[PDB]
DNA sequence: GGGCGGCGCCCGAACAGGGACTG
DNA sequence: GTCCCTGTTCGGGCGCCG
């Protein structure tokens, strides 16, 4: 085995296990069995003093144990351009391949999670792992090796396929047709015995309402959104717009738009369609990614490092409808684009209580990774800066 | 005797020793009480003794058990456990009977000197070390040590691990020493699964007294009567006193908790607000009238015979919610429409400003989460809310909310937003700018407003900030308005709370401007930049500064 | 009379994040 | 930045169980 540490001054994570439904524990209970069977996990007892919560996830009626590792990875020591240009992009799951390496045994003792009972019928059954497990960032980074060495004569005999790793997933990128892509990707399948789609991925710029009659109101909310605008591009001025607001009117009454007036918002309208100008992304800083809902199955999301430097913009526009579903998707999604783009993730600021969040996010996750977030309750403003 | 189990290995804290106190006088009685107790264990090897080799102590005293005559032996091992390392509890909660489900055959049974079965790590006994007014040190898990608990905890679940391998439908609730055992099997066969139960507890060194060997209900377990259809909470006694201390009013506060699991109605919270800044236990609080009229609804409220059920899993869970006023809500969970499987209260206040959909989404939360708990499903839900509200409100709100699979019950207080804002300005419905201004230095404000028809006003204010003064301009907006109005507001902060709808909040101010929007017919709230000469804005920030 | 752990409730203290402000 | 406001978490009291 290798030595992994924490990083210096750092602890283990002790974050406590939260409420797990009937079905999850049953799958948990067996795939915990097997694991145990195969030498994969080890019962412990109290005189570990961390934790990491665990749940599992149910694709397409198999069962994927996911742990949160996110405290975790966050303390342990520590990109092909041309994939988000590919024309297919499939997801696979190769974690299974980590359970072959045996892990470091100092370190065991970080890994350990604790499968609840219902009615809290029992303890807490604790185990720990002696193996890679899925979903920390040590297992790419010790199997990266193997991994290579495995995928060396498939990336020989198609050079113009790419094939990413993030955590637990290929990404495998091409630009064939469909149909021969599902055939490349079952061969690929086959070598590992030893559906995206991101060059349609679009930008969701910001727009200006376009009127034949302008009320008090109208201009204020466009002067406003202007003003807001602004800080992201420099060239959007707001004086002559404004001038037409010289008094105190009332809301209702019709301005007309004169020709500089004209000419101004022409101008903006047209700046708002040059890109951000120096928005450089850094390594060594977090993906940054907020989200408003604006309704009727509409979201609007923002990745940025720096305030105003935004480095992407987009929208996720579903159709009795679920809003937290909705969001865990959205999150799902952005953090895909993400990883496809920088090959990392996003820290995202969520419009939601922190309750509701924790109570049904896990019934609409599909993805073997869990980013960070945090929770907003984000200001109606932005909201109306980004609608369309 | 001793389990033969291995010893879970603990560590001090590093840099750190054993404890070094000494003992305390203890009472005649309480002495030959740890005497006869320190013989008897000292005989069994429970404990050792020791000599001056040993340079540390604790102090030891003793209390009555709930037994007649029985005493609990006890160490002071506060300094201990403050060197002693950390561990991770394996207790994540508290088993609830609304929980169980029909058993055609129940046993309750109780490990006796559960602790002193089970064996203590050798290198750490040296810390354990105590004096009889004799000198000893523990072999056993002592009970005032901190990782007693959990220990005992994670050593029953590995014991029972065997038996609950071989007899997968034998479903054993354990709780730290007491067991409930259920089986489908008739009563013969079940005695002989509890026989077999107890052989291999013995075989583990943990003997079940037939003392405590519950065989006919009603069970008593967890501070509840199992019966065999229903189950009882142990009667609640509650306190009645003339004169009421701030440690009375936690203690009768907690007892109402408690029985809110089963008793519906229960309400806490003007109890509860006796409670703020009081400095010690003994203060002496005198009652609100609101404080009393509550107590005396909970008394009567407790006075009525009430039972739960048990749960049918091949059945619906269905969480029925009733509203009363201060933020208070009920709710009842059942199956069949009148036998409820249990009870409970919600009163959180979250946030300085909500309203009753907020607090309606949260008790559903909370009670989406105990049910998961307890029944490891969630519910179908009964609401006091019309559907047209709930669309209104999750439609017109910035955040992500959401109510699972529910229906409408006519109940009243029904839930509903008691005002409405407008999404596009008021023709015929005066104009106001307002702002307002705070000297962060004197503290001294000034709030006001012009309006498209000439009129303008300001108010000074003493003491303020300049949010405050934002929300006094509004509030003087409303005031001096028709009902309806346009308003033009220079602050996100006072637009974002008041976009929000709320009918209550612990700001004085924002309850008036909460009572003149109600008052009014129509409202539009629109927000401009501030400093940016934007009329008539423009002309508000020149007079109130 | 006290010691221990779990869960619950409520309240206050400490801390974090964001917006408006001076000059 | 400072001041103000709001939201989270954690620790203290009590209740319940062992
Ligand atoms: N107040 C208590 N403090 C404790 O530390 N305990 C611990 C945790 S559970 C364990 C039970 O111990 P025992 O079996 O010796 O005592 P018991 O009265 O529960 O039963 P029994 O008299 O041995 O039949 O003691 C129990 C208490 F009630
Ligand atoms: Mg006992
Ligand atoms: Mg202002």
């Amino acid at each position: 085995t290798v030595p992994v540490k924490l990083k210096p001054g750092m602890d283990g994570p002790k974050v406590k296990q939260w409420p797990l439904t009937e079905e999850k524990i049953k799958a948990l209970v067996e795939i915990c069995t097997e694991m145990e069977k195969e030498g994969k996990i080890s019962k412990i007892g109290p005189e570990n003093p961390y934790n990491t919560p665990v749940f599992a996830i149910k694709k397409k009626t198999k069962w994927r144990k996911l742990v949160d590792f996110r405290e975790l990875n966050k303390r342990t020591q520590d990109h092909p351009a041309g994939l988000k240009k590919k024309k297919s992009v499939t997801v696979l799951d190769v974690g299974d391949a980590y359970f072959s390496v045996p892990l470091d045994e100092d370190f065991r003792k970080y890994t350990a999670f604790t499968i609840p009972s219902i009615n809290n019928e029992t303890p807490g059954i604790r185990y720990q792992y002696n193996v890679l497990p899925q979903g920390w960032k040590g297992s790419p980074a010790i199997f990266q090796s193997s991994m290579t060495k495995i995928l060396e004569p498939f990336r020989k005999q198609n050079p113009d396929i790419v094939i990413y790793q993030y955590m637990d997933d290929l990404y495998v990128g091409s630009d064939l047709e469909i149909g021969q892509h599902r055939t490349k990707i079952e061969e690929l399948r086959q070598h590992l015995l030893r559906e995206l789609h991101p060059d349609k991925w679009t930008v969701q710029p910001i727009v200006l309402p376009e009127k034949d009659s302008w009320t008090v109101n109208d201009i204020q909310k466009l002067v406003g959104k202007l003003n807001w605008a602004s800080q992201i591009y420099p060239g959007i001025k707001v004086r002559q717009l404004s001038k037409l607001l010289r008094g105190t009117k009332a809301l209702t009454e019709v301005i007309p738009l004169t020709e500089e007036a004209e000419l101004e918002l022409a101008e903006n309208r047209e700046i708002l369609k040059e890109p951000v100008h120096g928005v450089y992304y850094d390594p060594s800083k977090d993906l940054i990614a907020e989200i408003q809902k604006q309704g009727q199955g509409q979201w609007t999301y923002q990745i940025y490092q720096e305030p105003f430097k935004n480095l992407k913009t987009g929208k996720y526009a579903r159709m009795h409808t679920n809003d937290v579903k909705q969001l865990t998707e959205a999150v799902q999604k952005i953090t895909t684009e993400s990883i496809v783009i920088w090959g990392k993730t996003p820290k995202f600021k969520l419009p939601i209580q922190k309750e509701t969040w924790e109570t049904w996010w896990t019934e609409y996750w599909q993805a073997t990774w869990i980013p960070e977030w945090e929770f907003v309750n984000t200001p109606p403003l932005v909201k109306l800066w980004y609608q369309l | 005797p001793i389990s033969p189990i291995e010893t879970v290995p603990v560590k001090l804290k590093p840099g750190m020793d054993g404890p070094k106190v000494k003992q305390w006088p203890l009472t005649e009685e309480k002495i030959k009480a740890l005497v006869e107790i320190c013989t008897e264990m000292e005989k069994e090897g429970k404990i050792s003794k020791i000599g001056p080799e040993n340079p540390y102590n604790t102090p030891v005293f003793a209390i009555k058990k709930k037994d007649s005559t029985k005493w609990r032996k006890l160490v002071d091992f506060r300094e201990l456990n403050k060197r002693t390392q950390d561990f991770w509890e394996v207790q994540l909660g508290i088993p609830h009977p609304a929980g169980l489900k029909k058993k055609k055959s129940v046993t309750v049974l109780d490990v006796g000197d559960a602790y002193f079965s089970v064996p203590l790590d050798e290198d750490f006994r040296k810390y354990t070390a105590f004096t009889i007014p004799i000198r000893y040190q523990y072999n056993v898990l002592p009970q005032g040590w901190k990782g007693s608990p959990a220990i005992f905890q994670s050593s029953m679940t590995k014991i029972l691990e065997p038996f609950r391998k071989q007899n997968p439908d034998i479903v054993i609730y354990q709780y730290m020493d007491d067991l409930y055992v259920g089986s489908d099997l008739e009563i013969g066969q079940h005695r002989t699964k509890i026989e077999e139960l107890r052989q291999h507890l013995l075989r583990w060194g943990l003997t079940t007294p037939d003392k405590k060997h519950q065989k006919e209900p009603p069970f008593l377990w967890m501070g509840y009567e199992l019966h065999p259809d229903k189950w009882t909470v142990q009667p609640i006694v509650l306190p009645e006193k003339d004169s009421w201390t701030v440690n009375d009013i936690c203690k009768l506060v907690g007892k109402l908790n408690w029985a809110s699991q089963i008793y519906p109605g229960i309400k806490v919270r003007q109890l509860s607000k006796l409670l703020r800044g009081t400095k010690a236990l003994t203060e002496v609080i005198p009652l609100t009238e609101e404080a009393e009229l509550e107590l005396a609804e909970n008394r009567e409220i407790l006075k009525e015979p009430v039972h739960g059920v048990y749960y049918d899993p091949s059945k619906d869970l269905i969480a029925e919610i009733q509203k009363q006023g201060q933020g208070q809500w009920t709710y009842q969970i059942y199956q069949e429409p009148f036998k409820n499987l249990k009870t409970g209260k919600y009163a959180r206040m979250r946030g300085a400003h909500t309203n009753d959909v907020k607090q309606l989404t949260e008790a559903v939360q909370k009670i989406t989460t105990e049910s998961i708990v307890i029944w490891g499903k969630t519910p179908k839900f009964k609401l006091p809310i019309q559907k047209e509200t709930w669309e209104t409100w999750w439609t017109e709100y910035w955040q992500a909310t959401w109510i699972p699979e529910w229906e409408f019950v006519n109940t009243p207080p029904l839930v509903k937003l008691w005002y409405q804002l407008e999404k596009e300005p008021i023709v015929g419905a005066e104009t106001f700018y307002v702002d307002g201004a705070a000297n962060r230095e004197t503290k001294l404000g000034k709030a006001g407003y012009v309006t498209n028809r000439g009129r303008q006003k300001v108010v000074t204010l003493t003491d303020t900030t300049n949010q405050k003064t934002e929300l006094q301009a509004i509030y003087l907006a409303l005031q001096d308005s028709g009902l309806e109005v346009n308003i033009v507001t220079d602050s996100q902060y006072a637009l974002g709370i008041i976009q929000a709808q709320p009918d209550q909040s612990e700001s004085e101010l924002v309850n008036q401007i909460i009572e003149q929007l109600i008052k009014k017919e129509k409202v539009y709230l629109a927000w401009v930049p501030a400093h940016k000469g934007i009329g008539g804005n423009e002309q508000v920030d020149k007079l109130v500064s």
